[PDB]
This record gives C-alpha cells, structure tokens and sequence, in this order.
C-alpha cells in the first residue's frame, strides 16, 4: 500500500500575486 | 460561562463591542474599492493616474 519515492524538483508555486 | 447585563449597572458595566476590518494592501486584484468614480483611460500622454 505505501511506498517511497523522491521528488526531483517539485514543489513550486508563484509566492505572490505579482 | 455567560456574563449578564443589566440597565441600572453604571459606567464600565454596560455593555460595549469590538470590530477588526482585516485589510490587505498588496499589488493584488482588488475586490473592493471606495466611492472614487472612474474616469476616462486617456492613454500615450503624460498624465497623472
């Protein structure tokens, strides 16, 4: 059911609305 | 536990409230604005905006 696995480079988001 | 108010009680006793209007003044899109009225997008000038 569980497993793991790396996230290269994820994760990114705009920090403001600019 | 709950508090009671009465008429006869004095200064400082009676019954007062609070308010906190939290704002946000950030380059954001504005979802309110104040009464200004709008005037005309004059454009390829040097003009106040």
């Amino acid at each position: 059911t569980q497993s793991y696995t790396n996230s290269f480079t994820r994760g990114v988001y705009y920090p403001d609305k600019v | 536990q709950s508090y009671g108010f009465r008429p006869t009680y004095g200064v400082g006793h009676q019954p007062y409230r609070v308010v906190v209007l939290s704002f946000e003044l950030l380059h954001a899109p504005a979802t309110v604005c104040g009464p200004k009225k709008s005037t005309n997008l004059v454009k390829n000038k040097c003009v106040n905006f």
